[PDB]
């Protein structure tokens, strides 16, 4: 039962609840961490920036697995099917570590362009018979 | 992870095939490398008699002198190799030289340090026992006997086992105590081999010999007890009769008798059960190389094997083209490489000795 | 030569004698 | 669009693409019998291969692209491969070709095959040994000498004799079934020679730890936990009694060095007893799991036959034991933060973490243990074969949940079934 | 014509490879069988020290004690064997035990019967 | 000579005959027990129920062979040739052990849809020369 | 091992001595 990540203003952080921080024992925190933390880019990848630094974590050489997802390579893309295909592949690669274990049974992810300027990702997992009910929230804005 | 052979003068880095061997059942570790050079170049730096130091990565594995260099060439192929052993192997084939053959009252470490002086080998003593350091009431030297033969006779009498260090020294080694690595069938094993034969293991080993009657003890010991000496060590793994009688090797008392009888029983136990495995990496899990005298935890339960802990007995590193990086590691039970004082897991003196035996890193009272 | 090398190397457990 | 890149070097896919690889099987056929055995050992590698073509109308840009792809195909390490049929993956090259027909002025045709790139319970005794060694070193280092005739020497002698008496009572309780005469005589000699041991600190601590190890050398896996629990309670009584009286007008009369030499001894004895108890608990868990492993799981026809402590069988008992061990060791560490500090605490924290992790993992088996809700009372055999597939371990289902009569597994309560 | 190994407790019939040896230039006849079982099953009836009796068809060829059992498995194969000799081979590697080392006036059969008494072998002249 | 499984009102129970239960020593009892007792469904198979429980016998792990047949998988089906073929296959795999032994020579089973709402199986087993003449009966209804 | 097994088996004709 670790801390939960709550999304506000398009960025996530832990939150308080009564006495101490609110807790969560489900797949929600695992997914929102495995999807939205930048893992090290490969040697041959072309970064979206004009720079040459590959984002990662100093613990990547201490935690037996790269931490997050390579969805940050699509910071500045135009409306072409290649970007949608790449986003689908990157999400699949980021979340396949769950299917490698027994925590999910199958994963179905699709990419689409909704109302102009929207990169829509629809990711549907299949939790097994014994998994606990996952957390439920929606992104929120204020001020 | 490059294998550099520091020969006399310069480094040599690239090789075509590398094979290094190390064990605690031997007094040296041999290596063999393959060198491919254009026909007509000079391979002087690799000559018999040169002083070599093998260095794997940044660590030294073997040190000593080069033994052999083969060069062959046919109508199709051409092959050059090179060999060598440790500097502890300098004692194996060299006859021991000392002025007065007999040592009157000396311990094994002192005898070894007096015998390995002319060559250059340094003796290292690791056992902290109170009975392995007991001095010899008299130890003579058969003429034209090698240092290896003499020291092996003395070590067999004492129960200690002799071995060559990784720096070229002589070592009277001590078996490991803490389980440091894990070998399982499902994760990090490419090939296993479990042989369990009972063609040598007996039930009751018993050693007989002659007592001590030369000089000071000759005025005390009677006639019958000079010839009547005995010692026994019994094994519980063989349920049939299966006895064995050993005529002793030197002048023998009762405590000495049991010591060798146990040494014999434990050596048979070690030689009977043997595990062999082929792991993928030269380096260990922590990162260092694979070397003998390490206590590993075996978890080969998928093949219905009930052994839990073993001690590595032989490590051979390979760099063939068809093989890649491999190291064939052989395992034997730890209870076969112990001294007769210790055991595998009557007073204040006994309690203190037990405490300082359980905790070896502490300094004994001595 | 598996045994033929164990002779040139040492053998702290004697083979004969 | 039929475009794929190796190390971010583009090419256009052409005629052939395939993948292959199945299960490694050993197929033995038994002579003079119809039946044969087939067994599975793992999965073979995927030997994915493809073909590509690179053409451009410049007739020189084609050569440049072909050279770039050659350089990107012959390179150290493994690089990502993008392919419409396969997708993004990391592989290593095995071969390729550039068969151009010397008439097709713009055509270069590669064919590549690629393979995927290659990517506690045993540590408790060592920590117990380290903790005992650290405690012994602390005791000898902090023990101080006192004058022979004063009341401080009398108090120290009485406390040491009491500690030896407690160990002696434990050995005497052990000796009902076994022969403990040698250890009893050694303890009697140690009690007789107390005045010699008080002056020499190293010998006192060494002998005390040797006596503790001697007590441990007589206990089987059945009685180890019980005897060490009794010793822990006996030492806890003394430690609490001697620590509850901190400031009093009668405590002011006692000598300070004597009080320090008594408090250190009491704490060290208590900590050692607790560490041996934790190691014994881990060993009992190992013995129970070996007993469970003894039974087979394969479907076998029956044949006519003709020839752990109970506290570690249930699950709630294991939970309570883990709670007790954690609280006790945490309190011991908190006490060690003052008297006998340094490694003593650092080592006890490490031992507590290791032991609690071992108990939580192996004792409760939180990985392969499901919780079910039975609709009616069923025999353990049926209720286990329904959920697992083998009724061989029907004893463990009735024992872990604490049921008295295995036939009447209670209906409307949660059942912990091990898969 | 089935080779049955009457190990301690039960029969064992099917085998993968059988090799039995007998001669008059020797004091024993060794046998070596090859067994094949799924990885994980219990092989305890075939252990060193068990009392074995090889029976080819309905006739007994060898009787004695099991000596060795090899188990190996590689990336693509699996092989288990088992060995053994007669009970007469118990004398070959066991040291003779007698009280008085000298027999004054005895024949070879009597000497053999006095020497092979502790083990269990019966002398035949 | 064991008891006989007598079919009344769609289920089979033992019945008395004079003093004790009626006996039968033939292939009839073996067939009617090997055909109409639910054995454990495989891991991949889907179940007619909405539940996740697979039938079987607690003693299946004590008798060297699964007990019965998987014909319980066709509890609810519509009239299509897929069900007929599946029933043929299930009956064959349930009755194979007799032919693996020497108690029958050949098995020929066909499936058909009789009067609307009737699954019909014709099973023909070829008994060998030495086999005893088997029992024969017809299911009856009462009350 | 043709000769290596004859040692472990008996040999009524002594190899040496």
């Amino acid at each position: 039962t670790d801390l939960a990540i709550i999304w506000t203003n398009g960025r996530g952080d832990i939150a308080q609840d009564g006495i101490d921080m609110l807790t969560d024992d489900s797949l929600t925190t695992d997914v929102t961490i495995s999807l939205f933390t930048d893992r090290r880019a490969l040697d041959s990848d072309t970064l979206p920036d004009g720079s040459d630094d590959r984002r990662g974590w100093w613990g990547d050489s201490y935690r037996d697995r790269p931490i997050g997802s390579r969805l940050w390579l699509l910071s500045r893309e135009k409306a072409t099917p290649d970007t949608l295909e790449r986003a689908r592949g990157y999400a699949e690669e980021a979340l396949e570590w769950l299917k490698t274990a027994g925590r999910v049974s199958a994963i179905n992810v699709r990419a689409e362009q909704l109302h102009q300027g929207w990169l829509y990702l629809y990711i549907a997992l299949t939790l097994p018979d014994g998994s606990v009910i996952p957390y439920e929230f929606k992104a929120a804005f204020n001020g | 992870n490059t294998v550099t052979l520091r020969a006399d003068g310069r480094l040599f880095t690239g090789w075509t095939s590398v094979s290094v061997t190390r064990s605690i059942e031997s007094v040296a570790g041999y290596f063999e490398l393959g060198v491919n050079v254009p026909p007509g170049t000079d391979l002087s730096g690799l000559a018999p008699g040169k002083k070599f130091t093998l260095e794997i990565g940044g660590q030294i594995v073997c040190t000593g002198y080069i033994d052999s260099r083969r060069r062959q060439m046919t109508a199709d192929s051409m092959k050059i190799t090179v060999a060598g052993r440790d500097k502890t192997a300098d004692l194996i084939d060299c006859a021991a030289v000392y002025s007065g053959g007999q040592w009157k009252n000396r311990t094994l470490e002192q005898i070894a340090r007096d015998l390995c002086a002319p060559y250059g080998v340094t003796v290292r003593w690791e056992l902290s026992d109170k009975e392995s350091s007991a001095a010899f009431p008299g130890f003579t030297l058969d003429h034209s006997e090698t240092v290896y033969e003499a020291l092996v006779r003395a070590s067999r009498a004492r129960g200690v086992l002799m071995t060559s260090n990784a720096a070229g020294e002589l070592v009277f080694s001590r078996a490991a105590s803490t389980a440091t690595d894990e070998l399982v069938l499902g994760e990090n094993l490419l090939t296993l081999d479990f042989e369990e034969d009972f063609r040598d293991r007996f039930s009751e080993y018993t050693v007989k010999g002659y007592a001590r009657a030369n000089g000071a003890e000759g005025d005390d010991i009677d006639a019958k007890s000079i010839v009547s000496r005995k010692g026994t060590a019994t094994d519980s793994d063989v349920t049939r009769y299966r006895p064995m009688i050993i005529i002793a090797d030197s002048k023998i008392t009762a405590k000495d008798a049991q010591a060798r009888a146990l040494r014999e029983q434990r050596r048979r136990l070690a030689k009977s059960i043997t595990f062999e495995a082929e792991i993928d990496g030269w380096t260990r899990k922590d990162g260092q190389l694979w070397m003998p005298n390490l206590l590993v935890t075996i978890d080969a339960s998928k093949y219905a094997i009930k052994t839990t802990e073993l001690l590595v007995s032989k490590v051979t590193l390979i760099l063939n083209d068809q093989d890649g990086l491999k190291t064939r590691v052989s395992l034997a039970p730890r209870e076969g490489f112990l001294v007769p004082v210790e055991s595998d897991r009557g007073g204040i003196d006994a309690l203190v000795e037990d405490y300082y035996r359980r905790h070896p890193e502490k300094t004994p009272p001595w | 030569d598996g045994m033929g090398l164990n002779i040139y190397a040492g053998d702290n457990y004697i083979t004969g004698w | 669009t039929g475009k794929g890149t190796f190390r971010n070097v583009p090419f256009l896919v052409i005629e052939e693409q395939k993948q292959a690889g199945g299960r490694r099987l050993v197929k033995r056929e038994y002579p003079l019998r119809d039946t044969g055995g087939v067994n599975d050992l793992g999965k073979k590698l995927r030997s994915r291969t493809f073909s590509a073509c690179i053409l451009n109308s410049n007739a020189e840009t084609a050569r440049d692209e072909a050279g770039a792809l050659m350089d990107a195909l012959d390179a150290p390490g493994s690089g990502e491969l993008v392919h419409p049929d396969f997708g993004t993956v990391d592989v290593m090259v095995d071969s390729w070709e550039c068969r151009t027909k010397a008439d097709e002025l713009n055509y270069y045709a590669f064919t590549v095959t690629v393979y995927p790139s290659l990517q506690t319970s045993a540590a408790v005794p060592a920590q117990a040994v380290a903790v005992t060694g650290s405690l012994g070193d602390t005791l000898s280092s902090v023990w101080q000498t006192v004058k022979d005739g004063t009341a401080a020497a009398t108090a120290v002698m009485e406390a040491v004799t009491g500690v030896i008496d407690d160990i002696s009572d434990a050995v005497d309780n052990l000796g009902v079934t076994q022969t403990v005469s040698g250890l009893m005589g050694s303890l009697s000699a140690m009690k007789g020679s107390v005045t010699s041991l008080i002056n020499q600190p190293a010998m006192l601590a060494s002998s005390l730890m040797g006596a503790l190890s001697g007590v441990s050398s007589l206990c089987d896996t059945r009685t180890a936990f019980s005897t060490w629990n009794r010793l822990a309670q006996r030492f806890e009584r003394r430690h609490a009694a001697t620590a509850g009286r901190q400031g009093t007008i009668t405590t002011s009369y006692n000598s300070p060095v004597a009080e320090k030499n008594i408090a250190t001894l009491n704490y060290v004895m208590l900590a050692a007893a607790q560490t041996y108890r934790a190691e014994a608990a881990s060993q009992a868990l190992t013995a129970a799991l070996d007993f469970s492993r003894r039974m087979d799981n394969a479907a076998r026809a029956p044949v006519l036959d003709a020839p752990t402590p109970p506290v570690f069988e249930s699950v709630s008992d294991i939970e309570k034991t883990t709670a007790m061990l954690g609280a006790a060791l945490d309190s011991v560490i908190l006490t060690a933060s003052e008297q006998g500090f340094s490694t003593d605490s650092v080592q006890l924290t490490q031992l507590r973490l290791l032991v609690v992790a071992d108990l939580e993992k192996r004792g409760l088996q939180l990985a392969g243990s499901e919780s079910h809700h039975l609709p009616e009372t069923l025999p353990a055999m049926v209720a286990l074969y329904r959920f697992t597939g083998n009724s061989r371990n029907w004893q463990r289902l009735a024992r872990r949940n604490g049921i008295s009569n295995p036939l009447f597994v209670p209906g409307g309560v949660s059942i912990e079934v091990i898969n």
